[PDB]
């Protein structure tokens, strides 16, 4: 239609972590609902199953199961060509809807041993490994580097188990975030008045605020509209940063021209003739 | 079928399989304890 | 002999007392619980001022 | 077993008979955080009659300064009544005057 | 500050609250002597004074 | 299903609903119906009872069912109005300094179920269209019911503002034909008051169209307080230096005034007050002296508090808490007492032994000289703790004599009633009075009103 | 009893970074620097790892983790 | 945690919660309690604010995410202990395989789920269908002269299942001899209660109350990081209660958090605290008294007023919702006076008392008074003479 | 465990349809459409596609409960034009406002931007 | 005159802002556990024989 | 009414008659089956002192007496 403004894009930073941007000439409820598209919209693998081999460690198995499922997944290279779990014709789990992780470990040393990231093992092809210690020429590993100690073992004690990792989105469960924040801020000088500041004075100024130099604070405006959003997403490291916002942006014109069918399957399915 | 029994402290089998009275061969404790079932479960990581 | 006191736990009395903090662990024992209070029938039972 | 069972059931003395004022004294230990239990063996009775009583020693007299605890006391039927010993306060085993 | 020094030293050298009893610093007081002592708050009070 | 809850002090305690199937496992009910069963969400639990047949279906639907259960004839008035936040948000809502775009009073009119289809002009053309917030709020109120004043806000110069003219003044509330006119809501405009638009809704539009506007009056202005907000951190709790000062001078002021009158006493002069010792003549006057303190200072903080201060907004809505509040946590909590009196002698003529002997100053006999927000000083605090306590005991018997005395008086009265010639008679057929109430009618189709005649 | 995988309040990963931190404190009594440089900036992220209480490690001396 | 060693005790009912925090302002008499060795509740964000009304009168909004990553879970032990008494001249209890051939019960429940021993093994999931524990008790042994035989004719049943934690795990097993010198087991159950919907958490400063729903992380209002909070308690709980103390806690907590050091919170000294503390957090980066601009997660906007947010340590308490249900359609009925049983841990029937009676008086709906009062807990049927009113 | 499985908050059930169309009966040219299975981020969105357009005359939507996944749209337009047409119209120039922010945002990557993989 | 009663049931309260003032949310699972006896009328026939 | 022992089913002799405690019903599984006046042994039933002073137990209308030693009280 001739009144969409089409929008505008500007990104400001990136890293391996952090993606930092500036969304202008559009709509608060564009930014709003694709920032919440970056939290539960954007699918992911993490560890959906845990069978319990043998477990003598002093946590107990449904705690063991719980740190193990929060661990982060690459899943880049492959959570595209994997389909959900639900939709594949498969009787439990296969190749094609699920890949296999386990974990053996045992204390016959004197020493405390710890279980760790890397321990924990792909059958499927070293393509989606653990976030940390691979190809990493990182300037991130530090000491140990374990990404998360999954528990500490005394002389005795030992760990096996079964997992299986599968794709889905945050809507369904937190460990499928593929965030470790968003940032959104908009209109930082309080132009348009959205809040309502007692004693301005009080209050300091962002790093977007700097527009305004001067001390003068919140000159006013009512014939404007909110504008400019900025933004900042980063990266939880389980899927890098710029896949993550433009896997939200095909999600989101996935969901949307699907109910574009269902509205176009109430005109051809009972044709729509009630209103 | 045996009914295992792993004992406190020596950790070995009491291996008890019958109605004879409950104590650990070699080690002098008669506390007992079932060990866990070969049988598979399973847990969401949810 | 003419009868069982009870004792109550970790006084001067009842074997816990001696023992360090190593050996206590060694025992199952909690290092920080406090004691004073009797052991009956399984029940841990304490008398009220 | 004289001891064994009075000090489990929490009764006093003869049970026949003597139970009726000097009843339960022994308690099983309350063990639901570290705190209950410190709480618990810390903790001190007053006795008192029952069911509707009102008077004064159910109010913080003053000398309780420094000897039993300001706030600390059941939200329930008996408030002021059973009472908590304060974090520094000590109590005498005492001794022969002679 | 002596007194102070020992506490801090009592990390290794032996001391105890004992010996802070023994050098009659600190006492015990009951309730019903309570009643006729001149206690007061902090030394801050009893320096300003 | 009958709907009830323990101790049921009242027939308004046990009312009908009808159920909703939800996830989760607590009965999820209307926030309104809070005040009524005098329940909280602290954790406390309530019953639900089941009729098994149409019989008792139908008795109850009648009979029984909350929405009819507003009216409590024991007084007259509403059992039940708006509470807690909406009714803070209410008062916010109505400031006729509140502008909405149409973009939320559209979201607002979608909320409100009884619309009625058209939309309303809003009450700014140009530059750009706005509503205002009573503009909205007169959508909510059904039919067309009238009254006048129902506010007795703070505002104003009580007893000769409104006759200063009439200034608008904006404070006084005025609806008419179903439409506010002026003013702001409060409390005493929709709570539990015997005049408030609740309880004439009940009366003009039906029992049926006054729950609609309970239900009205909550999602749409609770979504509206979504977008404005509303909070209370420390930055509600502080005034400014001078203020602060005035108020230890103030304190500073009374304090030698109380040494002062020691002084006077002690020098044997004071000359008692009628049928009265001198001590009580002595305490009677210190008294005073503390109290007049405390609210010369409790005036001066109600006053230095900004607009904007949100607990001055929950205290003026009436949703919760008070000016005493006020009072205690920016000013000077000021003279606690036990049984009536400044705290006692409890070691020999002393309250701790942190006092010299016989100490009739303030702090020495209990008066706290600060502010919830400052901290208390020790003794304060544990003569605080000592008024602590008469409250917590007063609540425990109070609730066993109370639970003894109500089920006397009702195990009396039970077979009272009245029968079909419209005499009252009991079990035996003697008869109480020959008309109920001394004229047969209804307690809770009674008002309020004036008569002429006595000018 | 150790430290959790993903701070509760937001989610960025916070394991990891515990070992790391006991080593800055052996090296140096500078808690403001040691949680700096691990990266944990905002305070959620902060107090999850700076009142954390690792139980864990009294609780493995038991010699029994035979039952 | 409530103390170490936890794991190697049967206690008869324990909680522990995953992951429990020291509080980030503490007061120094907490160093001599070691509660800081063992702690009872997490530092939350916290935000004071209104916004949907779930929160309103003593409940609180609570962030789901949070949940999910964990926070507050708890595990749940019940142990179950089971006795084989001798009990004197011709009976017996015996542990063993119960089976409806060969004993007298029949209860409904599946006995599947047992040993061949009577009694299960660590590992395997139980719930209130199933029986734990096998154990029969021979009775009348053969005093019923003649081959009153066919089955189950030697010992009746009287074996031990879930009431109560109608789901969950076996922990672990035991099997020893008491003091009497019986045969005795002790078996511990463990459970996962997630915080939710009803239940009771309290922060430090007497505010308990419950959790009246949860909101996932894209819905919480947001800023900055977007740092969500963790909770939502309502601002009507501080006015007419002044618990001033628990704003000054997110305070002196955000310093805390912040510089990174652990608050001192004791009662009494001269640390000048609402401003001193009010002129730390300013000097770092915030509003001096601590609000901060809120934006909202249904549509983004900013929300008009600021919102005092910040941490607080919290507490998830011992009452959780659903230990604390209950109905009831028809029961077991006690013939004392065969009216619906009080033991609500064996499928009560609530109470329905004069008070509750004399309500439906004064209501007027004798209809369901009677239902209530006869129909509905206790009908009965008597033939009486005309003549004379007895029922002989 | 009264709780429900958290799919199902996303997850269509096969008895349900996707949308329904029921007119009003108060006002002419006003519809009501009811989602099912999505919230506020689908339903804020269409909201404010149709406030952009010129033509409409009312639009709005509520989310009727928390706990039932469900929203409302309710649209009114002019007497001539149509508000289906108007509703298939918002969601067309929204899938082609997000096209072209995916476009422009991929491109603005392709600046020599050197961590792009 | 203080009898206990069947199709009693009780939980915990927690605020509901949109239920009507007459509405009660009840769990499923009590939803599911009491019963109410409906009576077969030719008419509901079809409705009761899908429950 | 004398012919029993759990046997009462109208259509078919009785095979079996299971306990469905918490409905407080006797079920008869190959057909449908209720019969029941219900009672889940009156010993758990009677037991209806809990939260009321126990330790004492005002409601002990039944003393143990352990008569299995004995014959005669
Ligand atoms: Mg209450
Ligand atoms: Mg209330
Ligand atoms: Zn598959
Ligand atoms: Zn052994
Ligand atoms: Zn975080
Ligand atoms: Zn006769
Ligand atoms: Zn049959």
């Amino acid at each position: 239609m001739p009144y969409a403004n089409q929008p505008t894009v500007r990104i400001t930073e990136l890293t391996d972590e952090n993606v930092k941007f500036i969304i202008e000439n559009t709509d608060l409820a564009v930014a709003n609902s694709i920032r919440r598209v970056f939290i539960a919209e954007v699918p992911i693998i993490a560890i959906d199953w845990v069978q319990i081999d043998a477990n003598s460690s002093v946590l107990h198995d449904e705690f063991i199961a719980h740190r193990l499922g929060l661990i982060p997944l690459i899943s880049d290279d492959i959570v595209d060509k994997l389909q959900y779990s639900r939709d594949c014709t498969c009787e439990e789990f296969c190749p094609e809807c699920s890949v296999e992780f386990t974990l053996d470990v045992r204390c016959n040393e004197d020493q405390t041993r710890h279980v760790t990231s890397r321990d924990l093992i792909s059958n499927s092809p070293r393509v989606i490994p653990v976030t940390s210690r691979n190809r990493d020429n990182d300037p991130n590993d530090y000491v140990e580097q374990d990404d998360i100690l999954i528990v500490k073992l005394r002389k005795g004690q030992e760990l096996r188990l079964r997992a299986y990792a599968k794709k889905g989105f945050g809507k369904e469960h937190a460990k499928w975030n593929p965030t470790a924040g968003v940032a959104f801020e908009y209109d930082p000088d309080n132009a348009l008045r959205h809040t309502v500041y007692p004693k301005p004075e009080e209050w300091p100024k962002s790093e977007y605020s700097e527009l305004d130099e001067d001390e003068s604070q919140a000159p006013y405006d009512p014939n404007g509209k909110p504008e400019r959003f900025y933004y900042n997403v980063e990266s939880c490291g389980s899927l890098r940063p710029e896949t993550i916002v433009l896997s939200a942006l095909s999600g989101l014109k996935k969901k949307l021209s699907d109910l574009q069918t269902q509205l176009s399957h109430e005109i051809q399915s009972d044709v729509l003739t009630i209103n | 079928q045996p009914m295992i029994y792993i004992c406190g402290e020596c950790h070995t089998e009491n291996e008890i399989k019958s109605r004879d009275p409950i104590r650990c061969r070699e080690c002098g404790y008669r506390i007992m304890y079932k060990k866990r079932t070969k049988r598979l479960v399973v847990f969401d990581a949810r | 002999f003419i009868g069982k006191i009870p004792i109550m736990l970790r006084s001067t009395y009842c074997l816990l007392n001696g023992l360090t903090d190593r050996d206590l662990c060694e025992l199952n024992e909690c290092p920080l619980d406090p004691g004073g209070y009797f052991i009956i029938n399984g029940s841990e039972k304490v008398l009220i001022a | 077993d004289g001891l064994k069972y009075s000090l489990a059931t929490g009764n006093w003395g003869d049970q026949k008979k003597a139970h009726q004022a000097r009843a339960g004294v022994s308690q099983v230990l309350n063990r639901l955080t570290f705190a209950s239990t410190l709480s618990h063996l810390r903790r001190l009775n007053s006795p008192i009659g029952r069911d509707g009583k009102l008077a004064k020693p159910r109010q913080l007299h003053n000398t309780l300064w420094g000897m039993v605890c300001p706030a600390e006391t059941p939200e329930g039927h008996a408030v002021g009544l059973v009472k908590n010993l304060a974090l520094m306060a000590y109590i005498s085993v005492g001794s022969q005057p002679s | 500050k002596r007194h102070i020094d020992q506490l801090k030293e009592r990390e290794y050298n032996n001391y105890s609250w004992q010996d802070l009893v023994a050098s009659g610093v600190v006492e015990y007081i009951d309730t019903l002597e309570e009643e006729t002592v001149m206690l007061a708050m902090t030394p801050d009070d009893l320096q300003e004074k | 299903v009958i709907f009830n809850r323990q101790p049921t002090l009242h027939k308004m305690s046990m009312m009908g609903h009808r159920v909703r199937i939800l996830p989760w496992s607590t009965f999820r009910l209307n926030l309104s119906v809070t005040t009524p069963y005098n329940a909280d969400f602290d954790g406390d639990e309530m019953n639900l009872h089941l009729p098994q047949s149409l019989e008792t279906r139908a008795e109850i639907q009648e009979l029984a069912m909350v929405p009819r259960m507003i009216v409590t004839p024991q007084s007259n008035r509403p059992v039940m109005g708006i509470v807690q936040d909406t009714l803070t948000a209410v008062r916010k809502f109505t400031k006729r300094d509140v502008f909405l775009e149409r973009g939320e009073v559209m979201n607002l009119l979608m909320f409100l179920s009884t619309w009625d289809g058209k939309v309303p002009q809003p009450a700014i053309l140009k530059p750009r269209p706005l509503w205002t917030g009573k503009q909205i709020f007169s959508l909510i109120i059904p039919g067309h019911i009238n009254c006048i004043r129902t506010h007795s806000t703070h505002p104003d110069d009580e007893d000769s503002g409104p006759y200063k003219h009439i200034s608008p003044g904006d404070t006084k509330v005025v609806v008419e034909n179903g439409e506010l006119i002026m003013g702001i809501l409060c409390k005493k405009s929709l709570g539990t008051s015997a005049g408030s638009l609740v309880h004439i809704s009940y009366l003009e539009m039906g029992h049926d169209i006054t729950r609609l506007f309970y239900s009205n009056i909550q999602t749409v202005i609770n979504n509206w307080l979504l977008i404005e907000g509303h909070t209370i951190g420390i930055g509600d709790s502080i005034a400014d230096s001078k203020t602060y000062q005035d108020i230890q001078n103030t304190i500073k002021k009374a304090k030698q005034d109380v040494i002062e009158v020691i002084e006077k006493a002690h020098n044997n002069e004071l000359e008692p007050t009628p049928g009265n010792t001198l001590r009580q003549t002595f305490e009677n006057q210190v008294n005073r002296i503390l109290n007049d303190a405390r609210d010369k200072t409790g005036s001066s903080a109600q006053k230095s508090l900004s607009e904007y201060n949100n607990f001055k907004s929950m205290v003026v809505s009436g949703a919760k808490g008070s000016k005493i509040n006020i009072s205690q946590v920016i000013a000077v909590v000021g003279q606690q007492n036990v049984e009536g009196k400044r705290i006692p002698f409890g070691f020999k003529h002393r309250t701790l032994p942190h006092f010299i002997k016989d100490d009739y100053g303030p702090e020495s006999r209990g008066f706290v000289e600060n502010s919830y927000l400052a901290g208390l000083t020790p003794t304060e605090f544990f003569f605080h703790a000592m008024g602590g306590r008469e409250g917590l005991i007063d609540t425990a018997v109070k609730t066993a004599e109370t639970g003894y005395i109500q089920r006397r008086l009702i195990k009396s009265m039970e077979s009272v009633m009245v029968k079909y010639d419209a005499t009252v008679r009991n079990s035996i057929n003697q008869v109480v009075q020959l008309r109920y109430g001394e004229d047969g009618l209804a307690g809770e189709s009674v008002e309020f009103q004036n008569l002429a005649t006595l000018k | 009893m150790i430290i959790p995988v993903r701070c509760f309040t937001c989610g960025k990963i916070v394991g990891n970074k515990w070992e790391a931190y006991l080593g800055l404190l052996q090296a140096e009594y500078t808690e403001g620097d040691a949680l700096d440089a691990l990266g944990l900036k905002r305070y959620c992220c902060r107090r999850m790892l700076l009142a954390h209480v690792d139980l864990i490690e009294k609780l493995l001396n038991y010699a029994p983790l035979e039952k | 945690v409530y103390i170490t060693n936890f794991h190697v005790r049967m206690d008869t009912l324990a909680h522990v919660l995953y992951y429990p925090q020291k509080p980030l302002v503490t007061t120094r008499s907490m160093e001599y309690l070691r509660f800081r060795e063992l702690p009872a509740g997490i530092n939350s964000i916290v935000a004071i604010a209104s916004y949907t009304g779930y929160n309103q009168e003593d409940s609180v909004i609570m962030n789901r995410s949070a949940v999910d990553r964990g926070f507050f879970r708890s595990v749940f032990y019940r142990s179950y202990k089971e006795q084989e008494s001798k009990k004197g001249f011709d009976q017996e209890e015996v542990f063993e395989k119960p089976t409806r051939e060969t004993c007298q019960g029949m209860r409904h429940a599946i006995y599947d789920k047992l040993d061949d021993d009577g009694l299960i093994a660590p590992g395997v999931r139980v719930s209130g269908d199933d029986v734990i524990i096998g154990k029969t008790v021979t009775l009348p042994e053969n005093e019923d002269e003649l081959e009153s035989t066919n089955r189950r004719y030697t010992k009746r049943d009287c074996s031990t299942f879930l009431r109560t934690s109608e789901t969950g795990i076996v922990d672990q097993v035991m099997v020893t001899l008491n003091q009497e010198g019986y045969k005795f087991c002790k078996i511990r159950v463990r459970s996962v209660r997630i915080p939710q919907i009803g239940d009771k958490f309290a922060s430090r400063h007497g505010q308990k109350g419950t959790c009246g729903i949860q909101y996932r992380q894209e819905d919480m209002p947001f800023t900055c990081e977007g740092i969500t909070p963790d909770i939502i308690i309502n601002p009507h709980a501080i006015p007419s209660r002044m618990t001033i103390g628990h704003l000054i806690e997110c305070l002196q907590g955000k310093v805390s958090a912040n510089k990174g050091e652990i608050g001192d919170a004791t009662p009494f000294n001269d640390a000048v605290n609402v401003q001193k503390i009010s002129n730390l957090l300013s000097d770092y980066g915030y509003h001096l008294r601590g609000n901060e601009v809120l934006y909202n997660g249904f549509t983004g906007r900013k929300i008009t007023s600021q919102i005092f947010i910040g941490p607080t340590y919290y507490q998830r308490l011992k009452h959780m919702v659903d230990d604390k249900i209950h109905s009831r359609a028809r029961g077991p009925i006690q013939i004392l006076n065969r009216q619906p049983m009080e033991g609500r841990s064996r499928d009560g029937g609530l109470r329905f008392g004069e008070m509750e009676r004399d309500c439906q008086i004064a209501h007027g709906a004798a209809q369901f008074l009677r239902e209530r009062l006869f129909e509905a807990s206790d009908p009965y049927q008597v033939h009486v003479c005309n003549l004379c009113g007895i029922m002989a | 465990m009264n709780a429900p499985p958290a799919f199902e908050s996303f997850l269509l059930f096969e008895g349900e349809k996707k949308i329904t169309i029921n007119k009003d009966t108060k006002v002419p040219n006003a519809c009501l459409f009811t989602i099912n299975k999505e919230d506020h981020t689908l339903g804020n969105i269409i909201k404010s596609q149709l406030l952009k357009d010129p033509q409409v005359l009312f639009a709005g939507y509520k989310v009727p409960h928390p706990l039932e996944h469900k929203i409302i749209i309710r649209v009114q337009t002019t007497p001539d034009y149509s508000p289906q047409e108007a509703f298939t119209n918002a969601i067309t120039d929204l899938i082609s406002e997000l096209s072209l922010l995916e476009e422009r945002f991929r491109v603005a990557i392709k600046d020599k931007q050197e961590g792009i993989e | 005159m203080g009898k206990r009663v069947d199709f009693s049931a009780r939980t915990v309260i927690t605020p509901d802002p949109n239920l009507s003032i007459d509405q009660v949310g009840v769990p499923r699972s009590i939803a599911a556990n009491m019963t109410f006896a409906e009576i077969v009328t030719p008419f509901n026939i079809d409705r009761l024989q899908e429950l | 009414l004398d012919a029993l022992p759990r046997v009462t089913c109208p259509n078919h002799p009785d095979a079996i008659l299971v306990e469905d405690y918490r409905a407080g019903d006797m079920i008869c599984p190959e057909c449908g089956l209720v019969v029941g006046d219900r009672v889940i042994d009156v010993g758990s039933e009677w037991r209806t002192f809990s939260n009321d002073k126990a330790t004492k137990d005002p409601s002990r209308v039944g003393d143990s007496q352990n008569p299995l030693l004995s014959d005669g009280d």
